[PDB]
DNA sequence: TCAATATCCACCTGCAGATACTACCAAAAGTGTATTTGGAAACTGCTCCATCAAAAGGCATGTTCAGCTGGATTCCAGCTGAACATGCCTTTTGATGGAGCAGTTTCCAAATACACTTTTGGTAGTATCTGCAGGTGGATATTGA
DNA sequence: TCAATATCCACCTGCAGATACTACCAAAAGTGTATTTGGAAACTGCTCCATCAAAAGGCATGTTCAGCTGGAATCCAGCTGAACATGCCTTTTGATGGAGCAGTTTCCAAATACACTTTTGGTAGTATCTGCAGGTGGATATTGA
């Protein structure tokens, strides 16, 4: 009945950090992490959507929503990271 | 390439239908036969553009081969402009006036970009960007001429930008075997029929 | 000429004294400069990003007034 | 048989997402490539944090991250803690500051 | 006296920096963000980032000159206005 | 006929509803909640211009401007606190001089 | 093409105070003013909805979103106002 | 001294510093002044999530406090300090 | 500089709580397939409103001075911290019932669709009329004495 | 306190830029009537966890003293504001484009529904292992000498 993102957690944090744990207390703060920036960047998208008198949310709206959250640098490599993603799923 | 060119062949490519893009690039040449060939021409234009300028980013491309691209472009869509017609009197190969010209325009301005391209009937399509002493040229507000060697008629384009009109005819006027210019009680949108008519009165005096 | 160097003394002192401020140090000129400059930089960066988005090359009013109210910033008087 | 998420070459969820983008509110519709692009922007910033964490974790000469070292990676970079400024760390603690 | 230009500047609602300069700097300050595209600019877009820039640093100059006087001086020092961005975060 | 005049009001009951249903905040929209809420937006509008007109008869003038309504708002304790975070354009500042 | 609520305003001022006028600058700092409050309210509500896994937005929703966004007295009076036009229009 | 040694350990840890059962009675206390005087009952994460944040905002307070202080040419904390960081932070 | 005392720092031991692993399962959630539909891209085109130059006069620039303030020094009394001895209040543990949460009915309220009437936004052409600018007359505070 | 000079208020007149008022219109939108559907309220039951008690001892409280610091008073030199003469940059105006915004078409990507795998969350039960506390044991600065 309750779902969470620890799952996936677990997995990047053996993909980069293989012989390192994590606690039941940070994991929460995980899980608190992601729901709050899938909030955030839903939120803008929904925005320029309606600025722009549109009624659908692509990736370019994703996108536009990641460059004006994200500072900087993390931003640039976010986007990056998205490309490939979208572009790797359209050519199976 | 430099961030500044990439956005521009972009924005230029950008507005090239579909109908005829290939025809174009084909032009422009600077892409090889088999890259285009690589491509695909039928999902949406921004990936098209998107690989495009990835090929781009594999060759080098400087600002001369972006000029190009818009010389052609303009070669298709003359209508978008208008269009105004300048008379010499009192009156050279065409690599010395190339180079006259240019070495006009360098001279009076420091920063500035001009191309050409021959054309049918010793003609020669010119494109400049004006720049100052200080500061880069504008890519995006040049000025176009058309000048026909065995003709002393020009034509210019309607910029949104003055304060070098005289320096460009008074370029054209030294570059060439003539001494004065002056500007004819003609101007419309459509270059072909100020040619029509200007010729007419030229051959028919 | 700096661009910036056109923000004079004499409105930074004004919009001082509109602040209340009874005297001002020599070295107030140039700290207010670089505030301005950081303030305009963060709303331009956004503003620029919606009008982009929409695919025109001319930033209207409500773009400015959207990044203003990201920023934290509230404006009424445009539409 | 196959996944989405190993399509785009992820571990993040593509269909979950998804399923919370159309029962948000959010809009009307919902694109094929957005999920795609969320989830990817999600599993950056996560593997991020997590690095972050486990160079903290052994500095301290520890195996297990716990709150501690997830605070002292978010204070001790420039950019998550301007993403994260008005976030207050459970158990997490202040920097070490005199003067 | 900078009582009477005081009272004189609290009762009023107009501009204070003229227009062109801040015209010419938001102009080169969005240049570097479009790769060199010079963008047009509505009218009513530069007087909007003008009220606000202007309202900005007013109400800085306000929190700024309370910590002049909480350390017993007259003058407006920059050491003042670092510290008042600081603690407004 | 009008929903407006069912329930005493000048604001637009249907334009309320309308902007709901298109705004993406819910599935379903109830029929209570457009009056409702346009009564709340009428009774602030009301209770800003009322001060507004005061200040402007303090000042001797019979048309108001933004000026009149900045110093209602920031004369006033809760509206400023529910309009701390806003500036209004050509409304300056309330006059505010300390000594030492 | 493009509507506002300068008319209800106007209605109102000339409720209020008969004599007295306003400019058009000011309409607009109003009519941004009733567009933010909305905005406010009607997310408010948008979340409450949601926490409690609900589909419909009614006027308790309403109601405690001005209790959250109003200060002291300001909602009190707003609560009362709402609660009589719903009582009379239900009694049509 | 005594003052920096107490600095660098507390600085160095992580645990509640206000005991649980007068902040839980406080709490209780102002809770039945809203409610039409009716007694709510409260979870346990929910009163440790409450003092986590009071106390992080308390902490922080001190700190933003302690730097006028420093700025007025002194060393210990007086009221004023606090009432003006507030002021300035917009609370 | 000396140094015992804290104090720091490291190192080893034991164990208890919390982590990680395996097996079961089942359900609910995601995937694949085929159909239909509607939003949005692509291309035209026209009118608005943005940009570019020019002319001049009003605000800014530069120099000097003198009066005011910032900053360092000295002195003294108030007030904070540290230490030590009491003891009172917090912490931990355990039986108990009240309230949250799940499941079933049903019924009242919202969405869908068509017709018809009302309202609001925009333009043309007015006509006031309110507020600002300049002009003049009467009256006081502060500059210096 | 004297007093002239700005300066302060107040009143007046003039005018012009902006607000109210009509017409009108016609397009968009809101209202009324039936019909269907499903979301949420009302009722019942269950078990989980939150309130409420009673012992133990560890942290808080109170008193006193020594020293550190805040605050007030001097004094000196740096530096900011005010005033005046001058000239350069901003403001205003008029002329063209070029880009935004509206319109039409069509096609590609999204919703919809149904059948089939699969994955994830929860529950016993296992065990194991990381780190915290304790204590030994080596070795450094420190404020009183």
């Amino acid at each position: 009945r309750k779902e969470s993102y620890s799952v996936y957690v677990y997995k990047v944090l053996k993909q980069v950090h293989p012989d390192t744990g994590i606690s039941s207390k940070a994991m929460g703060i995980m899980n608190s992490f992601v729901n709050d920036i899938f909030e955030r960047i839903a939120g803008e998208a929904s925005r320029l959507a309606h600025y722009n008198k549109r009624s659908t949310i692509t990736s370019r709206e994703i996108q536009t929503a990641v460059r004006l959250l994200l500072p900087g640098e993390l931003a640039k490599h976010a986007v990056s990271e998205g490309t490939k993603a979208v572009t790797k799923y359209t050519s199976s | 390439m430099d961030e500044t060119v990439a956005e521009f062949i972009k924005r230029t490519i950008l507005k090239i239908p579909m109908n005829e893009l290939t025809t174009i690039l084909k032009a422009w040449d600077f892409l090889s036969e088999n890259q285009l060939q690589t491509v695909n021409f039928r999902q949406r234009k921004e990936s098209v553009v998107q690989h495009l300028i990835h090929l781009c980013e594999e060759k080098r491309a400087s600002i001369s081969d972006a000029a190009l691209l818009d010389i052609i472009y303009m070669q298709f869509h003359q209508h978008q402009k208008v269009w105004d017609v300048f008379q010499m009197s009192k009156g050279f190969d065409m690599k010395q006036f190339k180079n006259s010209f240019k070495k006009i325009l360098q001279r009076a301005l420091k920063n500035v970009t001009v191309s050409f391209r021959e054309t049918e009937e010793n003609a020669v399509w010119i494109r400049i960007a004006w720049g100052t002493q200080y500061t880069k040229p504008n890519q995006y507000k040049p000025t176009y001429v058309v000048y026909y060697s065995q003709t002393p008629y020009a034509f210019t384009s309607s910029s949104m930008l003055r304060r070098n009109t005289p320096l460009l005819g008074q370029a054209l006027t030294i570059a060439s075997k003539h001494h004065q210019i002056v500007k004819m009680d003609l101007r419309s949108r459509y270059l072909d029929s100020l040619k029509a008519i200007v010729f007419k009165q030229y051959n028919q005096t | 000429r700096d661009n910036i160097q056109g923000i004079t003394k004499p409105a930074i002192r004004r919009l001082a004294r509109r602040g209340g401020v009874k005297r001002i140090s020599g070295l107030i000129y140039e700290e207010t400069r670089g505030v301005l400059k950081v303030f305009l930089e963060n709303v331009i960066r956004d503003a620029v990003t919606y009008t982009e988005h929409a695919k025109r090359k001319t930033v209207t009013a409500m773009d400015v007034v959207y990044a203003l109210k990201r920023q934290g910033r509230t404006l009424y008087g445009f539409g | 048989a196959k996944s989405r998420s190993s399509r785009a070459g992820l571990q993040f969820p593509v269909g979950r997402v998804h399923r919370l983008l159309r029962k948000g509110n959010y809009a009307e519709r919902v694109g094929a490539g957005a999920p795609v692009y969320l989830a990817a922007v999600l599993e950056y910033l996560t593997a991020e944090i997590l690095e972050l964490a486990g160079n903290a974790a052994r500095d301290n000469k520890k195996t297990r991250i716990i709150p501690r070292h997830l605070q002292l990676a978010i204070r001790n970079d420039e950019e998550l803690n301007k993403l994260l400024g008005r976030v207050t760390i459970a158990q997490g603690g202040v920097l070490p500051n005199i003067q | 006296g900078w009582l009477k230009e005081i009272r004189k500047l609290q009762k009023s609602t107009h501009l204070l920096i003229r227009k062109l300069p801040f015209s010419r700097l938001a102009r080169e300050i969005c240049v570097k963000f479009t790769r060199g595209v010079d963008f047009n600019w509505q009218a009513q877009a530069l007087l909007a980032l003008q009220e606000a820039a202007e309202a900005f640093l007013v109400h800085l100059f306000e929190d700024a000159y309370l910590l002049t006087l909480h350390a017993g001086r007259v003058t407006l020092f920059p050491k003042d206005v670092q510290l008042a961005r600081r603690i407004r975060g």
